[PDB]
């Protein structure tokens, strides 16, 4: 069976301008395990973490993605998932709020 | 009240796309911590804490990573020999926890194993067990390990002799991290407006060690009915992230807060206004 990845962006620490911090990019419900996963800075590539594979108590896949960043009223980040399900790469932008 | 993790697990994931080419990925895990890499090519494991090893000497470690090698080659091997027999079609993935569990009180052990994403058949007490929707197929797998006597003969040790010995040992060993409390970092924010006149609350919990947590919208003393439970997301520090929304008229913002508690706090819950 197949299953589309559920996706979530967030900050290991309260956001602050100009304060660095790690963007956590949580990709998990997927199935098959072939994935590509890259956190994003203002829609370019930045250089993260990738947790070994793993998955659920339903057989479900998870994968942590994570990489230091500074953010600021200016620049925009995100997180940007390819899999077989899915027709585009799909981009899930980091909302601070 | 018992702090920290009650079970350790393999964890195997099995990719087989066709004739000539399959992956294997592997690791160990105390609950959802891990605690074992596994480099796949050289069949190599990785001891990602200084308590990885538990109480086990370097030679009965060294022997079940040897042990873990051969399983890897071997269970490729046969496989990629019964795709026909079994008619499994490519690609397809398999996946595989064995491990056991503390109960409070005697230990339980099991193998579990899936097929394409679905629950394919359990192994316990010598005995092997086809999921109730595994079919024919479920059957004959489990048909087949009693002609393996020899490789089922191993799998039962580790399951209930090895193992059990093992999460004992390495919850001791690993007691002081296991059991640590670190306190969450908390913080409100409001979220993509939802509709005309309401706002979206949002609570963030954050580096908290261990899991359990309650975090929820109060005004004074009563518990918001909206309060929308996150799922629990990891950091890559052995804590947790939590959201915790609440879609609210703005008119009645005022006098709202997150109440937090956890145990590294005691009985003082965190609290956080919004205004
Ligand atoms: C790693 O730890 C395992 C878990 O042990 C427990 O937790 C650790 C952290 C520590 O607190 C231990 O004290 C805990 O027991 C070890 O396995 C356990 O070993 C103990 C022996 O120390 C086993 O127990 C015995 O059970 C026997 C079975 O009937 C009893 O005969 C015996 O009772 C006698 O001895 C006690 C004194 O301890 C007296 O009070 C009694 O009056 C009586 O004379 C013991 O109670 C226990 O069953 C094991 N637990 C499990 C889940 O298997 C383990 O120790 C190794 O493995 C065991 C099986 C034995 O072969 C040990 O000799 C051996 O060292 C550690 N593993 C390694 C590799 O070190
Ligand atoms: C500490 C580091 C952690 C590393 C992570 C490890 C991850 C492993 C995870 C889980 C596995 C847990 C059990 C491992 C036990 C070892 C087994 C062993 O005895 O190991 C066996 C395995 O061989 C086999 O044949 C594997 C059997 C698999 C059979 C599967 C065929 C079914 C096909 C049909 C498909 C249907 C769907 C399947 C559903 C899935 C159900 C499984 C061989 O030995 P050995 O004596 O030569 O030895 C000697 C050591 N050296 C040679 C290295 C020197
Ligand atoms: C199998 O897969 C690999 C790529 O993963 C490919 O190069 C090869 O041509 C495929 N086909 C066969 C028959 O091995």
């Amino acid at each position: 069976i197949q299953r589309p990845p559920k996706i979530q962006v967030y900050s290991r620490h309260p956001p602050e301008d100009g304060k660095p911090n790690y963007l956590n990019c949580y990709v998990y419900g997927f199935h098959p395990p072939q994935i590509e996963i890259d956190l994003l800075k203002n829609g370019e590539k930045i250089k993260s973490e990738q947790s070994d594979l793993s998955f659920s108590k339903d057989w479900s896949f998870y994968l942590l993605s994570h990489a230091e960043f500074t953010p600021n009223s200016k620049d925009q980040y995100s997180c940007r998932v390819k899999h077989v399900t899915l027709e585009q790469p799909r981009i899930v932008k980091w909302d601070r709020d | 009240v018992f702090q920290g993790p009650t079970s350790f697990h393999l964890m195997q994931i099995s990719t087989f796309v066709n004739s000539t080419w399959a992956q294997n990925q592997g690791s160990g895990w105390l609950d959802d911590l891990q605690i074992h890499g596994w480099e796949s090519d050289s069949g190599t494991a990785i001891f990602l804490k200084p308590w990885s090893k538990g109480n086990f000497s370097d030679d009965e470690v060294t022997e079940l990573v040897d042990l873990f090698r051969a399983y890897f080659i071997g269970f490729t091997r046969e496989v990629q020999d019964r795709v026909n027999e079994f008619q499994l079609e490519y690609p397809f993935v398999i996946q595989v926890t064995a491990g056991c569990e503390l109960h409070s009180g005697a230990i339980e052990s099991s193998l579990r194993g899936a097929l394409g994403g679905l629950d394919f058949v359990s192994i316990q007490n010598h005995s092997c067990v086809p999921a109730p929707d595994s079919g024919s197929r479920g059957q004959k797998f489990c048909a087949l390990t009693t002609q393996y006597q020899g490789i089922s003969d191993i799998i039962e040790r580790l399951l209930s002799e090895t193992c059990p010995r093992y999460l004992l040992g390495v919850l001791d060993a690993g007691k002081a991290e296991l059991q640590r409390q670190v306190k969450p970092e908390a913080w409100l924010s409001s979220g993509p407006t939802p509709g005309p006149g309401r706002l979206l609350l949002v609570c963030h919990v954050s580096g908290f060690y261990p899991k359990p947590v309650r975090v929820m919208w109060m005004r004074g003393e009563q518990e918001q009915p909206g309060t929308q439970q996150g799922d629990l997301m990891p950091n890559a520090d052995w804590t947790w992230y939590l959201r915790v929304t609440l879609n609210v008229a703005a008119g009645e913002a005022a006098g709202l807060n997150c109440r937090v508690k956890h145990s590294s706090l005691g009985d003082q819950d965190i609290i956080l206004y919004w205004h």
